[PDB]
């Protein structure tokens, strides 16, 4: 970045050929822009706003009769109940604006209106940093709520929480969604492998949800050549195709034996749809880092609620980003403020999974998502 | 380099500029001292080192300029780097050439302790009273 | 065609006039977050005595890194030599093309070609390229990029655009 | 130990904690200096000493803490007593071992005097640029 | 199955962290599983009222 107090001598009047710096200034003041419009839909399709409740409460036991007497009494029954809870971070960021007198009897208003907009643009930049590092940092970290500690979680990642059983199939402890693929580019093997990893814990299509995969442009590009029973990569061999959304580029059908797989339409969430292969829909997405491919559980039972919580403060004159007036004031210096917080912590912590591409070894969190490493 | 916290009762000062700054300075941060005459000179004068001076752009002699004892400088790199690319090295204590007023983080016993980096963009400046070692064995 | 920089005056002062990209200094803006140096480049050599679509994948997309992308509602054209085009119209999904590179996606003619057998009755997923651009006549498409027969182009060239 | 009088421009400075501190530090009083990644340490870290610090509850590595470099801190005893019980001496110096991070009012020269008592929980703290004696007879 | 009077100790709380114990047994008042509605349909399907015991 660049910093300090903003003096005269940072300002420039006109250019060489004669135009003036307020005019230029004048195109950044106002203008929104679309790639924080972009980071802007990835948070709002992949948070909630945080609310209280348990997690699912365990089923009582069951009853039987016993067969009758015309003297004796029956033996009696009995049940009981159980439940728990999850919580979420909580974190304080804030920026400052230093000026001197001089500088704000001789700038121009166009270069403080867009010192304003980008500061709106540094908020959009946090939130989207820290709840891709909610999914993305495979750690547990620890939380201080009301001065009591408390553990706010990844995706299952190997530690001691137990999955609970579905339809008769129980899990272990050391469960985990943060996989290694064995090899140096994506296989039909390792899709087929992730995506039952998260259709164990329920989240089927026969319970109305769809899978979504966001992967970076280098991964897509292998996916999109699966066709059903030929090699891949690895020496994996493909159990369906990949079938193009609508509104690709045309493409010829190889075979009288028609493409193993629906059309997706053209759209998922406003986002533009590449293809689908099983029956997971593949979104090429920017932001991605370049080894790794996230896949979503979304919608039918089981995901009516996005996969990371927002925990903003608890007092409506603390919510959203704030203007502080600031301690220095009018002559000769003058100081402002921008203060947010708010936190972060996964709920369902097997509505979806993290893949990398790499050939052996554990998983690396992506650099550009590690926890303690920047704020963008 | 480039002032970020300045506090002007007791942080800094204002004294007049003894010869004109040119835009080769600009953005350079220099240790500075008085002259007999009562005027702003790189290194030492006969104050010994009274503070260190950026200025953003050049300056003419007996302008105004606010020399900080006290405060924060970001941006910053060693005197002899360029400005805005070549910055300094984090959790490091700089020092003072008397002679020059150039900073670098080389101790010896004639120069004066300018302040310490937190990180590598950010000094906090806190000038010390005299040479680092007044007495060598 | 001419990849070297030129100096222009206006009202006597000096500026400036630019090729295409061609490994000066200018960086390109950043866009959906790529990030891009100095000598970035837009004169490209192919590697090969013979077209490849991974020459056209390449070419296509060192313009789409830009923007200028479907999403933003251009259209890409490539005017060539026939003696690429015989060449880039028996480019085949999956199947290997004259340097060893294997074809991301097939070439579909336009209509109003000559008739072409399908394997299957749907034979086509997607829809055929358009006939006709800017009332030149389009071969077909590769990658989203319409192909023209452009007899002023010279033998060893393609431009997209 | 508790900070008074603290000064956000030039008095203190904000630096990231390079790792856990208990809650049996909490209102204890350490030297604390900056390691060669940029985090503060107790003792001299690369910087020498950089100022003093106290946490009024224990805290995580990467956490922000505002070290004191000019300020008053009052309940102040040394850094060995009882924190809110074993209080200071009226009227004297005290200073930092720059291994430890530990303050008392016994000088030595390669120890760095960190300010002095105004009655005995009151440290006017005013950090030196370097250790008391560099050049020892 | 677990057997045996309901004494004191057998309950184990009024609230624990805000939730009260009545609230959760009130969740199961009236719940049907799905196996037993299955199993219902089964004997309805597979059986007859005898009105003629020989």
């Amino acid at each position: 970045n660049q910093g300090g107090y903003n003096t005269a001598g940072d300002i420039k009047y006109k250019t060489a050929d004669g135009v003036s710096y307020d005019s230029l200034w004048n195109l950044f003041s106002n203008v929104t822009d679309e790639w924080n419009k972009h980071k802007s839909k990835m948070v709002q399709l992949m948070t909630f706003p945080v609310t209280n409740q348990t997690e699912k409460v365990p089923r009582i036991g069951q009853f039987g009769f016993e067969k009758a007497s015309e003297f004796g009494v029956p033996e009696s029954k009995r049940t009981e109940l159980s439940f728990y809870q999850l919580a979420y971070d909580f974190e304080d960021y804030d920026l400052a604006f230093r000026y001197t007198w001089k500088f704000l009897r001789d700038a121009p208003s166009s270069q403080i209106k867009a010192y304003h907009n980008q500061a709106l643009q540094a908020d959009a930049k946090l939130i989207h940093r820290k709840v891709m590092e909610a999914i993305f940092d495979n750690r547990e970290r620890e939380a201080d709520i009301e001065g009591l500690p408390y553990k706010v979680y990844p995706l299952y990642n190997g530690d001691n929480m137990i999955p609970p059983e579905y339809n008769g199939t129980t899990f272990s402890t050391g469960h985990n969604h943060y996989l290694v693929s064995g090899g140096t580019k994506i296989d039909s093997a390792d899709v087929e492998m992730a995506a039952d990893h998260i259709r164990e814990h329920g989240y089927t299509e026969e319970n109305g949800t769809q899978l979504i995969a966001f992967a970076h442009k280098a991964e897509i590009q292998e996916v999109r050549r699966f066709r059903f029973g030929q090699t891949n990569n690895n020496s994996a061999v493909a159990n369906y195709d990949f079938v193009q959304s609508q509104g690709e580029s045309p493409l010829y059908l190889p075979n009288a034996d028609g493409l193993l797989g629906k059309q997706p339409q053209s759209m998922w969430k406003g986002l533009r749809v590449k293809g689908s292969y099983d029956d997971v829909l593949w979104i090429e997405e920017p932001t991605m880092p370049a080894g790794y491919v996230l896949f979503l559980a979304t919608g039918g039972t089981l995901a009516q609620q996005n996969l990371v919580g927002l925990r903003e403060h608890e007092d409506a004159a603390w919510r959203g980003l704030r203007q502080i007036p600031g301690n220095q004031t009018r002559y000769p210096l003058i100081d402002s403020f921008y203060q947010r917080s708010f936190g972060t912590g996964i709920r369902q912590r097997g509505g979806a999974v993290v893949l990398q591409i790499k050939a052996s070894g554990t998983y690396d969190i992506p650099t550009k998502w590690t926890n303690g490493g920047g704020f963008e | 380099a480039r002032y970020d916290k300045y506090n002007p009762y007791g942080g800094g000062f204002r004294a007049p500029l003894a010869a004109d700054w040119t835009d080769a300075d600009a953005g350079k941060l220099y240790a500075v001292g008085i002259n007999n005459v009562g005027a702003v000179v790189k290194g030492a004068g006969q104050s010994g080192v009274a503070g260190v001076l950026v200025l953003t752009k050049g300056a003419k002699a007996g302008s105004i300029v606010d020399v900080m004892k006290f405060g924060e400088v970001v941006e910053f790199g060693p005197t002899s780097g360029t400005p805005g690319t070549d910055f300094g090295a984090a959790g490091t204590a700089y020092y003072a050439d008397t002679s020059t007023g150039a900073i670098n983080s080389t101790s010896g016993e004639a120069k004066v302790k300018v302040g310490h980096t937190v990180g590598a963009q950010r000094l906090i400046v806190a000038v010390a009273d005299g040479v680092v070692d007044p007495s060598p064995a």
